[PDB]
This record gives C-alpha cells, sequence and structure tokens, in this order.
C-alpha cells in the first residue's frame, strides 16, 4: 500500500551549499549551488518521474552591472535502472526530453570524469557496460551521477520568479564524490562540441 | 548555462 519516503545523503540533502567555479578557455566565473529539494529514485513509482533534485545557481558578477544572477534548476539522478547512464533509455515522459543527448555524448561525458573501470565499454548497452551483477546500488557507490538543467530566472535565493535563448539550450552532466563532497560538472551544449567545466566543494 | 567568454 505505502511508498518509501526516500533518503537524504550527507552530500545530497536540502539546505546544502557548494561553492566553486565554472570555466573554460575563455570563461571563469565564481558560482554557488544550493540544494533545495531531494527525491532520490530509490524505487520506480510515479514520484520517480518528478525531479530528483531541485536547487539554485548563483553567478557572481555576470555583467559589470549585475552582481548576482540566480537561476532555479531541476535534475535527475542516475540509478542505473529506470534512470540508466544512457539518457535515451529514460522513460518516455515528455518532461524528461530536455535531458536527452545522443548515446556517444552521454558515454564520453560520463567517462570523462575518470571514475569508471577501463573494462567492458559498449556504446549499445543501457549503462554503457558499467553496471553489472556485482555493482553496488547507486546510493552505495562512491560516485553519484546526475543531470541538471536550469529552467527559471529568480531575483534572490529566496525564490520568486521573474530562459529561452541559445545560451540556455544544454544541460550539466554532474558527478558527486560522496566521500569528499567534491562536485564536478560539464555543461554540454548540443550545437557546440565544447563544454564548460563546473568545479565545486561544500561550503 | 553557457556563460559569457569573459576572458576573450
Ligand atoms: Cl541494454
Amino acid at each position: 500500500t505505502y511508498r518509501s519516503l526516500g533518503r537524504h545523503l550527507d552530500f545530497l540533502r536540502p539546505g546544502l551549499r557548494f561553492g566553486g567555479s565554472q570555466s573554460s578557455k575563455y570563461t571563469y566565473y565564481t558560482v554557488e549551488v544550493k540544494i533545495d529539494t531531494v527525491n532520490l529514485p530509490l524505487y520506480k513509482d510515479s514520484r520517480s518521474l518528478d525531479p530528483h533534485v531541485t536547487g539554485t545557481f548563483t553567478i557572481k558578477n555576470l555583467t559589470p552591472v549585475l552582481d548576482k544572477v540566480v537561476t532555479l534548476f531541476e535534475g535527475y539522478v542516475i540509478n542505473y535502472n529506470q534512470f540508466p547512464l544512457c539518457s535515451l533509455h529514460w522513460p518516455a515522459e515528455e518532461t524528461l526530453d530536455p535531458y536527452m543527448a545522443q548515446r556517444e555524448s552521454d558515454c564520453s561525458h560520463w567517462k570523462r570524469f575518470g571514475h569508471f573501470g577501463s573494462d567492458n565499454w559498449s556504446l549499445t548497452e543501457r549503462n554503457f557496460g558499467q553496471y553489472n551483477h556485482e555493482s553496488a546500488e547507486f546510493m552505495n557507490q562512491r560516485y553519484i551521477y546526475l543531470k541538471w538543467k536550469e529552467r527559471f530566472l529568480l531575483d534572490d535565493e529566496e525564490q520568486e520568479n521573474l530562459l529561452e535563448g541559445a545560451s540556455f539550450e544544454g544541460f550539466y552532466y554532474v558527478c558527486l564524490d560522496q566521500l569528499t563532497g567534491s562536485v564536478e560538472g560539464y555543461y554540454y551544449h548540443p550545437a557546440c562540441e565544447l563544454f564548460q567545466k563546473l568545479e565545486l566543494v561544500p561550503t | 548555462f553557457w556563460l559569457p567568454a569573459n576572458l576573450w
């Protein structure tokens, strides 16, 4: 009859702050991420289609004029089952369309974090060959993989609403280290074969 | 999101 309330993780819980940078050859910005809600996909029911994470981005001094730019983001957690590493095997619900990418994109981006074994990689398998009979469940592995996408502009981090050009088209591949709290990310834009790099630690 | 090339 009843459904699980889920769990919160030491480094994936409401109220948690991270700080760091987003950078690339021509970009460097100080950024802060705050986790607002968590609904980990521990099982498959209706709630597992709702966002698994919601939070805010804050960019410091985006323009010479704007000292604080704040966006609201939503995201989903890889659990290798209903939400495998290959986004194209995600459920067919339309609200997940903004998180899709080609198989090779997902594959290369997940690999680039550098925490997978060297063995058994296949572009045609729903977890790219990285989740097997002897793998631990996602919450019990050291590294957790997520996809984040911003979808609203806000005024302050207290969250009132005030994003549709090309500079908003992609999404973040995200990797959390549960042992140290460090967070790495790649902002991927479909139409450009370069990314931006997100690096955060807990505040 | 895709941030400006503030070092360009
Ligand atoms: Cl498969």
